[PDB]
């Protein structure tokens, strides 16, 4: 693995 | 500019213990500097940290698919990203440059401070000790503390208040993960 | 912990400024330049061993903006309280006359993440070779920042780091000059 993974943001609605 | 400001922050945190044997993940949401809701992998659900975060806790906890993304994060996100940078973060070792020079507690006095300047090291944990004639001097020691340079190096100054006499040999000793034995620098009056 | 990795983001109104970065034990791995949509590695060598698709940060910042709207209303439009910075000026190495060194201006414990920073040499602004970090997260959820000025030490020149922040009544100046054997 060489690619940093993003942690998604939870959105309120 | 006196217009009011409003700040949202998010911090997705990965905490590692014993390599990647134990890993804890936090999904943290902030309004200004106030954390209002968080997912803790120890729990596996969001919990309101303040009353402000109750709606988000309830709403996000109602979405099982969303929760499963967060529940798997220690593996898919935390352990993964640790692996990605391990070689240049976890294994980064930069040894300190060590200098000793005299100084003054008050500028009009004769030299009565020995400065041990420890520069450019990584990671942060370091031990610096002063010796006079092979005996550790534990009195009169003051330091800047550990200082981040913001560029993946640290420094610290560790000063010994003392009146140098002829013949005396002072030694600054430095221990650090990058070293396999203590680094010593002598100073003579 | 042995180590902590944090993906830290913020979005600020009405400035409409957003930031996205990764932090490892309090140092920055990289951040995304929002305008250029490019990943900026804190140290050059980091980029040879890893990568990050900058596009991912944009999606996160979008959600941050949307959440801010929601929390702003939910709080009854309660604005942030300014917390002015502590400012320290140091060199990165022991100073020797005519030996290249770097002045560091450390700006710490402040919010919101907006400052104007100027280096002054003998009271005049200087920008040659200066550099800076983005806003870095603190565990108390305030911010810190570094500014850098390479210089050649002399008995002639004096320097100041001048910091402006909404929490300050007047600009904060932290001084540096050559120490004379003391
Ligand atoms: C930093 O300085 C800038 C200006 O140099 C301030 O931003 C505003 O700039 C616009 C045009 O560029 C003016 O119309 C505003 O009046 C400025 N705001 C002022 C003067 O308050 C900005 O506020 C400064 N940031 C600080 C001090 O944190
Ligand atoms: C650290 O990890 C090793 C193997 O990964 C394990 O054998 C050891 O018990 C761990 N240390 C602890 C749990 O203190
Ligand atoms: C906002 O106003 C409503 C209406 O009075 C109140 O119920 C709520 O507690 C307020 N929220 C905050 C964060 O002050």
């Amino acid at each position: 693995a060489t690619e940093y993974r993003v942690r998604v943001n939870s959105a309120y609605q | 500019d006196t217009r009011p400001r409003f700040l949202e922050q998010v911090k997705h945190e990965c905490h590692f213990f014993n390599g990647t044997e134990r890993v804890r993940f936090l999904d943290r949401y902030f309004y200004h500097q106030e954390e209002y809701v968080r997912f803790d992998s120890d729990v596996g659900e969001y919990r309101a940290v303040t009353e402000l975060g109750r709606p988000d806790a309830e709403y996000w906890n109602s979405q099982k698919d969303l929760l499963e993304q967060k529940r798997a994060a220690v593996d898919t996100y935390c352990r993964h990203n640790y692996g990605v940078g391990e070689s240049f973060t976890v294994q980064r070792r930069v040894y300190p440059e060590v200098t000793v020079y005299p100084a003054k507690t008050q500028p009009l006095q004769h030299h009565n401070l020995l400065v041990c300047s420890v520069n450019g090291f990584y990671p942060g944990s370091i031990e610096v000790r002063w010796f006079r004639n092979g005996q550790e001097e534990k009195t009169g020691v003051v330091s800047t503390g550990l200082i981040q340079n913001g560029d993946w190096t640290f420094q610290t100054l560790v000063m010994l208040e003392t009146v140098p006499r002829s013949g005396e040999v002072y030694t600054c000793q430095v221990e650090h993960p990058s070293l396999t034995s203590p680094l010593t620098v002598e100073w003579r009056a | 912990e042995e180590h902590v990795i944090i993906q830290a983001e913020f979005y600020l109104n009405p400035d409409q400024s957003g930031e996205f970065m990764f932090d490892f034990d309090g140092d920055e791995i990289f951040h995304v330049d929002m305008a250029k949509k490019e990943t900026v590695w804190r140290l050059e060598e980091f980029g040879r061993f890893a990568s990050f698709e900058a596009q991912g940060a944009l999606a996160n910042i979008a959600v941050d903006k949307a959440n801010l709207e929601i929390m702003t209303k939910r709080s009854n439009y309660t604005p942030i309280t300014n917390v002015p910075p502590e400012v320290t000026v140091l060199t990165n190495s022991p100073v020797e006359l005519r030996e290249p060194n770097v002045l560091i201006c450390f700006i710490d414990k402040f919010t919101p993440p907006v400052v104007n920073v100027t280096w002054l040499r003998n009271g005049k602004p200087v920008t040659t070779g200066v550099s800076e970090t983005v806003f870095l997260p603190r565990e108390d959820h305030l911010f810190r920042k570094f500014h850098y000025l390479p210089f050649l030490p002399s008995t002639e020149d004096v320097y100041d780091c001048r910091v402006e922040h909404w929490g300050l009544d007047e600009p904060l100046l932290k001084h540096w000059e050559f120490d004379t054997s003391g």
